[PDB]
DNA sequence: GGCTGTGTTTGTATCAAGTTACCTGAATGGTAGGTGGGGAAGTCCAAATATTCCTAGTAAGACAATTGCATTCAAGGCCTGGCTGGTGAAACCTGTTTCCTGGGAAGGTAGTTAGTTGGTTTTCACCACAGGGAGAACCTGG
DNA sequence: CCAGGTTCTCCCTGTGGTGAAAACCAACTAACTACCTTCCCAGGAAACAGGTTTCACCAGCCAGGCCTTGAATGCAATTGTCTTACTAGGAATATTTGGACTTCCCCACCTACCATTCAGGTAACTTGATACAAACACAGCC
């Protein structure tokens, strides 16, 4: 059979709030970090724990951003986030001018 | 021994050295580092108290950073002290907004 | 070399407050960085308090005012009480 | 490259934040902001590593650069 | 004859963005500050310039708060502001009382 | 002398003019009281700090530099009063 | 050249800055050219701000500079606003700015 | 007593950049607090940079790295250029 | 088209810069000196690069059902202005309280040596929790 | 209410992370000494609260009214959900190679000190940018 849409989403919300593992795959993130790092200075090497620290910081930053985005979306009587919500949250925090 | 003489646990001589070798003033008077060590002892005692309670409520006996995260983010005053703090392997509280849940 | 930490003291405080609660290495590293963070905040604030009044000595009064500034209400009250008890216990000996 | 941030992966992060239903155009948005968040950190961290005249970014450089941002990280 | 709703507000917006005098009367603000000062410690004295500095800072705080509240209210397809907007803006700022 | 009933010293045209400077057109009637509450919270987290400096140097008079140091600690730097 | 600023061709007092760096307890000791470099940095920043301040001042037909012009020159630029986004200028005011949907038709 | 300020130097810089622009006292006080603020930021950051590498001397390199950290891009580039010119002009004399 | 506000010069008067003579104290200058910092070679630790493989996550394609969105209308809740009285504001005299300066005494605190005791390090047993698989049961669509 | 599907719990096996213990060694305390910021005491005076007056500008109140908000609704359409192929990351492992780190050794260089000096805070005299008043042109608004 089939589930109604939204039920297993709440199941997934409980599932991912319950556990505390990493969620972004490691090697694409590492290639992204090295690819950005090429432009500021060439010939750079990384301790792996530094790449882990960057992954932790990026994950926590995006999680807080999605929570505040969800609050903005619930304010306007909708249940689906939109890019103007992300822009609103980043404006009110004062990240982008 | 200064820590026994005050009846404390944090090493007074180490904190006194670290106030010397940190370039904070000209001279450090005594009576300061014992006061500071007592403050740190009280804070660590508070956090380990709440962490042990949260660990016991999940049928475990060692402390993982999930326990520390749930211990900090439940108490109000430690949450306001540590709002700018990211803990590795931490996670969040189980939090559900109201209008999400169906009928 | 030989790096300095606080883990043995964390063990002593833990066994004073709980008999049968273990602790992993990761939590120990987090508590070590936590202690270094709070000590850095209080020492910097005490330095600026000593510098503002043209004084050149850190005493217990500056740390008492710094702890009263940084920590919120109930924690500040209990911390001032604990530190006052510790100063009296050291001084009477 | 930048497409290594995968389309079902991002969903998982939004499911940790408690988002129930997501649009599509968030995806092309989300690769932007994350990229900008790296462009402030690494630019600082490299500036530490050239100061010590070394050629390898250690963990304390990332920790110091995040501390200057205000996103203080423990554990390391 | 009577003005229409819409024009007078724009005239006041242009005026009070043009000029930079103060907008809170000095004596009730002084009574309020001295009241709250008495609530902590008895028998405290103020230099007048410190009271002026407090008035400047609190005016700046309230103006910035209403700007962010206006952005939040315009986001929700409305023109009137409501206290939900202030509460949402103070949550997204992070200063949650 | 006891002191009470001064939070209504901030009046409706004053908050009206403040919202006019921010660029707000239409205001509900329920904003006003609410705004007062926010202001009160703000003054606590200045004055509670400020007098502590005045309590530290053993004084009875809160100067201007103490307010400037309190605001500098809160994260809102103020210029134009020294420091 | 008697003064050290004359030896470097600057305008800020290098001896004053060196005195402050020694008696601000920022280190154990201070190198030679460090207050020179720092005085150069301060002079460049001060000139960069006062130039745009004077331009915004003469754009309203006034001769002197009052803090409203400093406010307008700081906020109308971009780099200074990224630098000074946590500062309230006394007697400041805001930019003349109205949102788009507020203007009637 | 005798308080220390920077107003004469602000006059000199203003007359180098503009012949006929006056300045009130309030703007002078704002610029004085501004100079003290930036000097405090740079000195604190240079102190932490000297402390991080277990070094015990502030040189020009630490201030160059601090100015490269605090200021944004174009201002940092122009400031490093100006300071380098000033160091060379002082050293060759 | 009539009512209105913002802007364009004219002129004062005035209070707020600007200019100039003077008294201090912070800056400058040559010389020990020791000390912090640059260079040089090993070595050992530690990131980079090939390989394979196999598995678990990912890409894509259809399909409904649920949510976003434009419309429409009622009503209400907030803009507007006229007028009364009501309190802020400016000025001036008065007491008196706290701050700053100044001198003298002092207890506290750096500074050196000597003796020793607590703080690290390696290895060693073993128990709390991973894994799983099985049962049970609560949960959600039909 | 009924069928099935994911989730909670129980029990067995295994383990490697963790508490424990013996040996190593640099930090901690005690005792004595110079000396030095800091505590205490008294006064001059600047400033702060207090009060009063007279005015002058603005806050409250109440009625009119009309435009914003909000609930109900139909309709389009974008997104969750399920299934199938496929493809690239995780992990071990070996190779290798450049690089941080540490042991010694040599050289610039900042600090301290003291005699010399000039430029810079301070006060009195002088001019002038501008708020203010007031009349008139333009722009625009309904
Ligand atoms: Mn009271």
């Amino acid at each position: 059979h089939r589930y109604r849409p939204g039920t297993v989403a709440l199941r997934e919300i409980r599932r991912y709030q319950k556990s505390t593992e990493l969620l972004i795959r490691k090697l694409p993130f590492q290639r992204l970090v090295r690819e950005i790092a090429q432009d500021f200075k060439t010939d750079l090497r990384f301790q792996s724990a530094a790449i882990g620290a960057l992954q932790e910081a990026s994950e926590a930053y995006l999680v807080g951003l999605f929570e505040d985005t969800n609050l903005c979306a619930i304010h306007a009587k909708r249940v689906t986030i939109m890019p103007k919500d992300i822009q609103l949250a980043r404006r009110i925090r004062g990240e982008r001018a | 021994t200064r820590s026994s003489r005050a009846g404390l646990q944090f090493p007074v001589g180490r904190v006194h050295r670290l106030l010397r070798k940190g370039n904070y003033a000209e001279r450090v008077g005594a009576g300061a580092p014992v006061y500071l060590a007592a403050v740190l002892e009280y804070l660590t005692a508070e956090i380990l108290e709440l962490a042990g309670n949260a660990a016991r409520d999940n049928k475990k006996t060692r402390i993982i950073p999930r326990h520390l995260q749930l211990a900090i983010r439940n108490d109000e005053e430690l949450n306001k002290l540590l709002g700018k703090v990211t803990i590795a392997q931490g996670g969040v509280l189980p939090n559900i907004q109201a209008v999400l849940l169906p009928k | 070399s030989r790096k300095e930490s606080y883990s043995v003291y964390v063990y002593k405080v833990l066994k004073q407050v709980h008999p049968d609660t273990g602790i992993s290495s990761k939590a120990m590293g987090i508590m070590n960085s936590f202690v270094n963070d709070i000590f850095e905040r209080i020492a910097g604030e005490a330095s600026r308090l000593a510098h503002y009044n043209k004084r050149s000595t850190i005493t217990s009064r500056e740390i008492q005012t710094a702890v009263r500034l940084l920590l919120p209400g109930e924690l500040a009250k209990h911390a001032v009480s604990e530190g006052t008890k510790a100063v009296t216990k050291y001084t009477s000996s | 490259n930048i497409q290594g941030i995968t389309k079902p992966a991002i969903r998982r992060l939004a499911r940790r934040g408690g988002v129930k239903r997501i649009s599509g155009l968030i995806y092309e948005e989300t690769r932007g902001v994350l990229k900008v968040f790296l462009e402030n950190v690494i630019r600082d961290a490299v500036t530490y590593t050239e100061h010590a005249k070394r050629k390898t970014v250690t963990a304390m450089d990332v920790v110091y650069a995040l501390k200057r941002q205000g996103r203080t990280l423990y554990g390391f």
